[PDB]
């Protein structure tokens, strides 16, 4: 099977299916930031 | 359906404020809620007029010969209904609170309209205490998120108004949580080129949708909470973040939710906590709202003496993610002061 490592910088969306609305959306760089 | 291309020209909007803030903020964490935003700024067109009302819609990303004011107005308003209505398994509630000065004259329509219409808490604020005022809006905003987004307001101008807030709590199980004995405590992850940083890795092997972007080279792997919302994670190749970046938008989307297959994926997935602030005045005056800061300012639709203007903006958005699942909050902050 593949392997999906997400070990390095990615985005991110949170969405909601019924209006098809993206609640959140970010890029994590360090995901220990302060 | 008829959310739909609203939900669409409200993602492009999101789209274009994150690429704003990755030239703000160049390789550093970005995290927001859209609607949030989104949903603030068409609050506070319903009091506008003329072009102050349409430079906002506008710079919302809507077309007005494409969908009049008034249709955006009822689709924003159905939105924010259908997202607060009770989902089991999945607490999402969004709201918004109108703090109003002791001296201002509101039209008892754009009361009544925002009360009804948009779920709108109203409180009669005494701003001539602004230390207190400040602290009552913040501790309204950290009871709303469920105590996630604490200190929105660092500074209150001391001829503060009125103050529009809008508040998103999120909180989700994953529908295949991860198995905390399965979690490494210390694992690397990468934070530029030459520098890891350690993290708890969580780890299952579970089919998912997912697929490779041949065109964009990004490996996009979708995670499904237990009912109405989902996480979409986005992987660029090594190099490929910020064609990746350029190319979000909801023709992407679109294309993605065609394209995703389901199937057995060994899966990693940091656990971590996130947060992010935005001192958006400038930001949202560059993106086209000019008139709402002027002197000729409209919000005619408001008070009786269109007696006031946009001084300030702020949003503060906060994320964790762990083996149950997500929870996630954002506000957003309007401030006005006499015209
Ligand atoms: O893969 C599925 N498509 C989902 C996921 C999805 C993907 C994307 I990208 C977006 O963003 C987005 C799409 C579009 I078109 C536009 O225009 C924008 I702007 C943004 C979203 I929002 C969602 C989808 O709903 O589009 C998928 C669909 C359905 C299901 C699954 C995956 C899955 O795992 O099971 C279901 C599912 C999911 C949740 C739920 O509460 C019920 C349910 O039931 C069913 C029933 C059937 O028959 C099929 C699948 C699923
Ligand atoms: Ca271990």
């Amino acid at each position: 099977h593949p392997i999906i490592q997400i070990d390095r910088s990615f985005m991110l969306l949170i969405l909601e299916r019924s209006t098809r609305s993206i609640l959140f959306l970010g890029k994590v760089v360090n995901p220990t930031e302060a | 359906a008829t959310l739909y291309k609203m939900s669409s020209i409200n993602a492009d909007f999101a789209f274009n404020l994150y690429r704003r803030f990755t030239v703000e903020t160049p390789d550093k964490n970005i995290f927001f809620s859209p609607v949030s935003i989104s949903a603030a700024l068409v609050m506070l067109s319903f009091g506008a007029c003329c072009s102050t009302q349409t430079e906002i819609v506008e710079t919302l990303g809507f077309n007005l010969t494409d969908t009049p004011m008034v249709e955006i107005q009822h689709g924003f308003q159905h939105l924010i209904c259908s997202l607060n209505f009770p989902k089991k398994e999945l607490e999402l509630q969004i709201g918004n609170a109108l703090f109003i000065g002791k001296h201002l004259k509101p039209l008892a329509k754009f009361l009544n309209d925002v009360k009804t219409l948009y779920e709108t808490e109203v409180f009669s604020t005494d701003f001539s205490n602004i230390s207190a005022a400040k602290q009552e809006i913040n501790s309204h905003v950290e009871m709303q998120t469920k105590g996630k987004v604490v200190g929105l307001i660092q500074d209150l101008k001391p001829n503060t108004i009125m103050v529009l807030v809008n508040y998103i709590h999120f909180k989700a199980q994953w529908a295949n949580p991860f198995d905390p004995s399965k979690t490494e405590d210390s694992s690397s992850f990468l934070i530029d080129k030459t520098t890891t940083v350690q993290v708890p890795m969580m780890h299952q092997m579970e089919q998912y949708y997912h697929l490779v972007d041949m065109e964009l080279n990004c490996t996009v792997l979708q995670m499904d909470y237990s009912k109405n919302a989902l996480a979409l994670f986005v992987l660029p190749k090594e190099g490929q973040m910020e064609s990746v970046e350029a190319a979000m938008s909801s023709k992407t989307l679109k294309k993605w939710n065609r394209l995703l297959q389901k199937g057995w994926v060994d899966l990693f997935v940091p656990k971590f906590s996130i947060s992010a602030t935005y001192d958006l005045g400038a930001t949202l005056l560059k993106m086209g709202i000019q008139h709402a800061y002027s002197e000729n300012a409209d919000f005619s639709g408001l008070t009786e003496d269109n007696g006031l203007k946009l001084s300030n903006a702020a949003h503060k958005a906060v994320l964790h993610i762990g083996e149950k699942g997500t929870e996630a909050a954002g506000a957003m902050f309007l401030e006005a002061i006499p015209r």
